[PDB]
């Protein structure tokens, strides 16, 4: 097995408040 | 770029590398893999380049 | 008249790689609760990471 654990909560909110979608509809995009 | 008219560079230091084998008699177009790369691609991280 | 035919030792195949797979060849204890064994490269081996 191998070792793996989580990281601060402070850490985790402020990565998670920043992230866009990736793919989006827009009516433009050739 | 998928027209042959825009090439880029991607300035990245080290990464994750994956990769398919294919078939040589076998024509395809390989822009799906590299879309649903870019897909997946978001200021947190990215995923191992295909 | 007897036929006798080692296994080969090196892998037979398409592609060889090489891959790194902690103690993949042990044989004595059960030896330390730790182990790095990355899938091969046609895998995704972002979990080790």
């Amino acid at each position: 097995d191998i070792i793996t654990r989580p990281t601060s909560d402070s850490i985790a909110a402020v990565a998670n408040a920043t992230k866009p979608a990736a793919v989006v509809s827009d009516p433009q995009s050739m | 770029v998928k027209a042959g008219r825009t090439r880029v560079l991607v300035e990245l230091g080290h990464y994750v590398y994956t990769l398919h084998y294919y078939d040589p008699q076998i024509s395809l177009d390989e822009a799906p893999i590299l879309e649903e790369w870019l897909s997946k691609i978001n200021p947190a991280g990215i995923p191992p380049v295909p | 008249m007897q036929m006798y035919q080692m296994t080969p030792p090196l892998p037979e195949g398409a592609v060889n790689r090489i891959v790194c797979m902690t103690n993949w060849a042990s044989l004595g204890d059960e030896g330390r609760g730790l182990e790095v064994r990355l899938p091969p490269p046609t895998d995704s081996s972002v979990h080790a990471y």
